[PDB]
């Protein structure tokens, strides 16, 4: 339930080929930039950090959760389906 | 002592159970109580009745109050498994409950359990060979000052003595049933050795009553 | 006045406390039940609750809420539910058994109540709960219900007044936890007995979610009485801000266990005296006294001696008049397994919905155990201490609370025993 891991804005870069080490069956790699990961304040700055280096990027907007309307009372409604059978 | 339920030959969805004639009369003045809209307030009362018939509940028991009323089944498995009163496994004739709380332990509630055992032969907990009794320790039943007392199924007996339980014990062997009440030479809650209070007659109609009525 | 006690039969209100006259109908109005109550009825609800309030009547429950406030809390305009009293008889306190008398010895004064009180509020129909152990009591009162409905003193035009009101008796299934107003509520709606946290309040959102007030059966037993002889005739006895008369229950090491009734701020000295025979062995023998039922917490001797029995005198003892049980403990008591027993309980009735009191009151079920048999160390005493405040005041409901006071009084007043056990056993297992 924490949300303290939804603060910051992430750069990625696209996954690439991970295969088995015929020795031992490790996962090796070819992608320099497979761990990469960088940390933003805003999407503003990603995107400048983004476009002076050259990289091409997709954006995808904050997602926010909505304000709920929470009512311990409406459990024991009188006549409306929110009355729950248990506690 | 459990709370979950392993199906039996004896206890389970195919055992048979359903409330006689009269009893589905009983039910309609029980449900007739609530509020239209707000039948599952009738579980509790339904759930006892099917107890008083039956003896106990089996889990076909349960099912068919929860059909009858229109609930699911669990929400009657979690009313028969809160309330210590419905009895999920077969009990004996005369259920035998003594309270041990600290006010009846005070007045030797020990000696009174213990008398039953010696006469019954049984541990707490337990029921009889021949299922005419089954023993339990209870909480307070809410007659203190008639401490040390019991509960046979309906009826409180009270201000008991080791020699007042084995002769209500060998009355319900012999079929008699006792009459409740404290064996200790008062009626019920007054002092013994004679009232100290409400000796006088009391006042009639308008007694005191104010100006204005 | 200075000194409170010594009520007369008079100014008794249960006047068939002992069952030695008649309970039913006949009986009931022959001693000035049912009387005049077309005239209180149409006085209206708030002449009601100016009497309830000029008696400075408070809850007998074991809360002891102001009940004139408490009660006016439903004198609002209807918005389209029904309105509910719920009389509240489970009666679960240990060492309480007042409200037990009065359903089965004066039925007749709490289905009067049920109807006075009911009006005040503005109520369709009381509720009243009582306990599933009290079988008979409720058929009792399931009798006195019918004579009052064949005599036209409920239902359908009531007592003549106009007023509609119905009286229901529903009986629970074994559970302390029950009579918590809220449990109480959520059990005659067909749940688990498990009290509801506030708000809403049961005058905004009760049973089936419809405005409710939860109510002793002391409490609206009184009510009828209080109207005929006003409010002034009752807030004339007792001290100040604990007015009227009291059901006691005397049990444990006492010579005469009784239930009587008697003024308030009477002294706890004089009340085990008059009338319930002395401690066994002579006053010199008491060890301590739990004063308002179990979760009360005890007092020694030397408190004993001069506190009245009211709320206010003592709430200054660290205690509290609770239900006015009292158990009272000789010298002869083992005070550390009868709080232990207490806690037992209190385990055995905890609905177990919230954190504290279904892990804490356990928790304190077990260290109990091995303070019984000195099977610890002092600095487990702290703990234990530490462990009761983290209950009190961070449950649903005062169950937490009343299992967590015992457990206080037993280290306030009798630490020293706690530490001899102890020392004891270590010798023993050296
Ligand atoms: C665990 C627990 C048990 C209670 N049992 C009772 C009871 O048996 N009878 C009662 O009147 N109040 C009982 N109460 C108090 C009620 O919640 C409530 O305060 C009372 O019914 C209010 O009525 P009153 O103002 O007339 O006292 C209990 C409270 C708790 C926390
Ligand atoms: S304090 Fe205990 S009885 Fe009260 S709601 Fe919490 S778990 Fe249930
Ligand atoms: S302690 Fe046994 S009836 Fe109350």
């Amino acid at each position: 339930s924490g949300v303290n891991n939804t603060k910051k804005w992430k750069m990625e870069f696209d996954t690439r080929e991970r295969w088995e080490n015929p020795l031992m069956g490790w996962a090796s790699t070819a992608d320099p930039l497979s761990n990469l990961v960088l940390t933003f304040s805003t999407k503003e700055d990603a995107v400048a950090f983004a476009e002076k280096n050259g990289w091409s990027y997709d954006v995808e907007e904050r997602k926010v959760p909505k304000p709920k309307s929470k009512s311990y009372g409406a459990n024991f409604s009188w006549n409306k389906r929110t009355r729950v059978s248990t506690k | 002592a459990l709370f979950v339920h392993r199906d039996t030959p004896e206890n389970n969805p195919e055992t048979p159970f359903d409330f006689t004639p009269e009893n589905y009369k009983r039910i309609e003045a029980i449900v007739k109580n609530y509020p239209e809209g707000h039948k599952a307030a009738a579980v509790l009362p339904v759930l006892d009745l099917a107890q008083r018939q039956n003896g106990w509940l089996p889990i076909s028991a349960m099912n068919k109050v929860a059909e009858i009323l229109q609930v699911p089944p669990m929400r009657v498995y979690e009313v028969a498994t809160f309330y210590t009163m419905y009895n999920r496994k077969p009990v004996g004739k005369y259920h035998i409950q003594v309270c041990t709380t600290t006010p009846c332990m005070l007045r030797n509630s020990d000696s009174i359990l213990e008398a039953i055992q010696k006469k019954l032969g049984i541990k707490v907990g337990e029921t009889t060979p021949d299922k005419l009794f089954t023993l339990i320790e209870v909480e307070c039943l809410g007659a203190c000052v008639n401490a040390p007392m019991v509960q046979i199924n309906d009826n409180y007996y009270e201000d008991l003595t080791p020699k007042d339980i084995e002769e209500i014990i060998d009355e319900l062997k012999a079929g008699k049933i006792p009459k409740p009440g404290p064996r200790s030479g008062r009626f019920s809650c007054e002092p013994a050795g004679g009232l100290t209070s409400l000796t006088e007659p009391p006042k009639g109609p308008g007694f005191g009553v104010q100006a204005g009525l | 006045k200075t000194s409170f006690g010594s009520l007369k039969d008079e100014d008794r209100i249960f006047t068939n406390l002992y069952g030695r006259h008649d309970w039913r109908l006949k009986g009931a109005q022959s001693r000035g039940d049912w009387y005049k109550t077309k005239e209180i009825l149409l006085k209206g609800p708030d002449w009601i609750l100016g009497e309830v309030k000029t008696s400075g009547l408070r809850g007998r429950g074991g809360a002891g809420f102001p009940t004139g406030l408490k009660w006016s809390f439903m004198n609002k305009p209807s918005d389209g539910r029904p309105k509910y009293l719920v009389v509240n008889a489970d009666e679960g306190e240990p060492g309480t058994c007042k409200d037990r008398e009065i359903i089965r010895h004066d039925p007749h004064k709490l289905v009067e109540g049920c109807l006075v009180g009911g009006r005040a509020m503005g109520a369709r129909a009381a509720y009243i709960y009582i306990r599933g152990e009290f079988y008979n009591e409720a058929s009792n009162l399931q009798v006195a219900i019918r004579e009052a409905y064949e005599a036209g003193l409920i239902g359908k035009n009531a007592c003549g007044s106009g007023y509609d009101f119905d009286v229901f008796v529903v009986r629970g299934a074994g559970a302390y936890i029950c009579g918590e107003e809220t449990a109480l509520i959520e059990s005659i709606e067909g749940k688990q007995g498990k009290p509801r946290l506030k708000p809403p309040f049961p005058a905004d959102v009760g049973v089936f979610g419809c405005p409710t007030t939860v109510a002793n059966v002391e409490t609206v037993a009184v009510s009828p009485t209080i109207c005929r002889r006003g409010g002034a005739w009752f807030a004339s006895f007792g001290r100040e801000r604990n007015s009227g008369t009291k059901l006691f229950n005397i049990s444990g090491h006492v010579n005469n266990p009784c239930t009587v009734e008697e003024e308030m701020s009477v002294p706890l000295k004089e009340l085990i005296e008059k009338h319930a025979g002395g401690v066994t062995g002579g006053w010199d023998n008491l060890l301590a006294v739990i004063p308002g039922g179990s979760s009360t917490p005890l007092i020694p001797k030397s408190v004993c001696e001069t506190v009245l029995m009211d709320f206010d005198a003592l709430i200054q003892a660290q205690t509290g008049l609770g239900t006015a049980a009292v158990i009272v403990m000789d010298r002869s008591t083992d005070i550390v397994k009868a709080i232990a027993r207490l806690i037992e309980f209190y385990k055995h009735e905890s609905c177990g919905q919230c954190t504290p009191c279904r892990e804490g009151v356990d928790w304190m079920n077990k260290v109990m155990a091995r303070f019984v048999r000195g099977d610890a160390r002092p600095a487990e005493i702290d703990s234990l201490w530490e462990i009761s405040k983290q209950i009190e005041g961070h449950t649903i409901c005062a169950l937490g609370d009343g299992a967590a006071w015992p457990v206080q009084g037993l280290i306030r007043h009798f630490r020293p025993e706690l530490e001899e056990r102890m020392q004891q056993f270590a010798q023993q297992h050296q």
